[PDB]
């Protein structure tokens, strides 16, 4: 209703989006994960499959407003495809990621964003000792598609995957899920390369 | 808790 | 005789589109299921396959017109995409759900909208016991994505699933089905969240 | 010569985009099916794919014109997007249908239209005594999914169904397919509702 | 019933 | 660059798109077939999938220019969304047809244009006997959806089909391979049909 | 930056987009590969299948400027479909190539264009021999689809595929992976024809 | 026969 | 032998 | 090395 719209058409219709970060303009993307189920194992291909939600935030200065211009609106929900979001890509993913929930993000005055979007992805893993007691773990590496540690710095909160909301009645149990940042130089290279590695271990039910 | 619910870290985004 | 025409025209053409409810402008959404198959029970994944009619009902100020200034005209069809819809996600799939129906809605001059696809749903299940003659349950939470109890409302007009088109040559035969809003509180957080919590038991056939 | 690329202009560019049937405009469907094959039976699930070829038929007064205006043009093939096309559903499928063919139609200056997509059908079946003598019957109900017998009324062409291009060579031998209209009353509300019930009956080859 | 088939639901929609 | 822009803007820009031909403006398309593969085939169904290029080639009035006029071009590459193509399907097929290729056709100064798309295809096929020594015999016919043999003419230049990119490590040898176009007439009806029959006999290596 | 959403703006928003090279205005790509897994191997069709990244480079004077007119900017990151990209095509595909990553481009002031998507290739080869210590020896040839060398020259900086991503647990051991550019002529037609053979010899681990 | 070959059954609504 | 090949079938179109 | 990884292949395109 009312001052929603003019908020909304005031920050998206003066044209134009935001064009990303640069090494001028660096940005930080926090990171995070909620691992909801391993699904599938594929001990013939090396493929598992995980469905997962992934908390994004990060906050742009093109976003900010006064809430006092704006009916006292401090924060709004939109569509993900109103806004400019990060390219955090999975690295080793076998197949297209699949979302499962809708696509839409809040935007806070100050211009802080927080997306979370619930996705099936099948990834590079040897299954291999999922029947012991002992297990077995995968790991897969989060990161920019093109941005360098210069242009997006890459972060979380907690080195712990959230699981409190993992199915208790998976044919899989889990051991341990683990969120860790880590930074590289390459020989030729000066500028940094982040990723987070999500490292799950994990056996038969 | 609050924040291993979507819609309520939507709801509470600073404090998630 | 076409003043629908006329009537779609500045009802969707003139400056509103709905941005979605707010804690100040909160939405109350209906919602009834009719089960029609359960398709598929994968005891490697635990994963189970729902045919169902997903009814879903709300009201918007912003939808009401005067039927006298609009040829007696009461009610029309449109698709889905030219209105705002809620965000009614089911909590725990694993696969993108199916539409299997056209996404056609009704709008009442009232301001109310009534929509129901048929869709075909992945999720998180244990069907150990389907063979006995006990048989085996399975829920599945349905609820916003994005907005709080003060956002959007979700409420049921009935414990009981319709029943009364389920397949007759099932593989599966349901022993029982139940649709239940539930509401969690938070301790951090004055605003309730609600889900309507589907628990099917069935056996095999 | 080029007259046709005005008409299609004058057509498809005047207010009237048909907005649908209504209850003071109804609408008649006509529908016929070719059968093409029965590709696939599932008996741990219940399904069945088919392929056939959809025959739909109807009639818009905002479609009409004079060829004496137009270079006595009596009709023309355009995309099945340039114009509205009825909701008619399998009300029984359990997968997204697949379209196989190119989606044109022919629109005559009487304003009829008539259009014949190829599909990919699965719908619930169970397949239980198709390696017998006498095979199993299965049965798919067609129907609008928002409209009632008041709004669109169904209708069949040719009394039988064709089955001249049967695959000769198919896995299931087809023994008998009838498709008929049929009306139903519930004790609730006063207005028909109609599908066309294609049943088919087979039988391993 | 009515209410288990969707053009019946869509045009009854307080009964269903 | 230079005046390329131009030519593609004149043609393209001014004037709308071909409507597709009529009896008064006939079309002669010639097809032909380069098999690469026979990917699958499967006996509980009875498919086979094919990957092959197909060549079309037309010609329009329509798509003329003078080279003088526009620096000596004497043609030019566009993609194939930018020109109407003809709706020559696969009569026979159980899925979409999956494109393997860029859309892009070449477009000459006398009109013609040429466009091979690489795909791959699965046919109804009853592939028993595939392993003895004379192996089994497999048909696809392909004609317009919407176009009699009034209105498009359909031809090829040779009866055989090109095998010399034929997979030489395929699972299936090919024994024959012809493309044979085929006119007939119904009782009912003046114009004829006509269809391009894709005949492979093979075996298993 | 205010500066480089002007730039941006400034070429994707003047009248024309790239009409591709031609042989006045030729074209030099830059290939490389770097192989991640071979995630399936299929004896009973004869597909493998891989999972790699494909860098793509080139250069256009129409994407040109001067820094200093635009605040010292060198380069931008873009989607990729905001640019004209080269038709280079899997010659020997049995599906459409996934995409399994964000497909974006860094441009360069002096009009030079790169580009690294991941993908998942289906294509044609007879693993026979794959458990054996010799291994199996699979090639795809990748190609413009419409562009000859006289047009498009295809190029490589190196003929080594980079393997140090190659997934370590891995079902399968790569031995050898080359990428090696390939040059042919016609007796019929002088003009050059260029592919780039990729060739990967492998055992199971 | 015509009708069960769309090109043609298009061509002929009346008949089919 | 050209026309085999896609890209040079197309480049020698009347040929072809 | 540096070219197996997106972000730096497309930071050093010449290089890689």
């Amino acid at each position: 209703q009312a001052n929603l719209m003019r908020l909304k058409s005031d920050l998206f219709n003066r044209s134009p989006m935001y064009p990303g970060p640069t090494k001028d303009d660096p940005l930080t993307v926090t990171l995070g994960f909620t691992l909801q189920d391993i699904v599938k194992v594929d001990s013939s291909t090396n493929e598992v499959d995980l469905v997962y939600y992934e908390q994004q935030r990060w906050k742009l200065n093109s976003l900010m407003w006064d809430p006092n211009e704006y009916g006292n609106i401090t924060d709004f929900r939109t569509s993900a495809a109103d806004i400019w979001t990060p390219d955090i890509t999975a690295y080793s993913s076998t197949r297209p990621v699949q979302v499962l929930s809708p696509q839409i993000a809040v935007v806070t005055h100050d211009g802080s964003v927080m997306f979370i979007p619930a996705q099936r992805l099948s990834f590079m893993c040897d299954p291999t000792g999922v029947d012991s007691e002992e297990g077995v773990t995968c790991a897969v590496k989060f990161g920019s598609w093109v941005y360098s540690g210069f242009e997006i710095d890459l972060k979380t909160d907690t080195d712990q995957v959230d699981l409190s909301s993992y199915y208790a009645s998976s044919k899989y149990e889990i051991l341990s899920a683990t969120q860790t940042r880590q930074v590289q130089h390459y020989s030729c290279c000066p500028e940094p390369y982040i990723d987070v590695n999500l490292v799950v271990k994990f056996r038969e039910r | 808790g609050c924040c291993s619910l979507p819609p309520c870290a939507l709801n509470n985004p600073k404090y998630c």
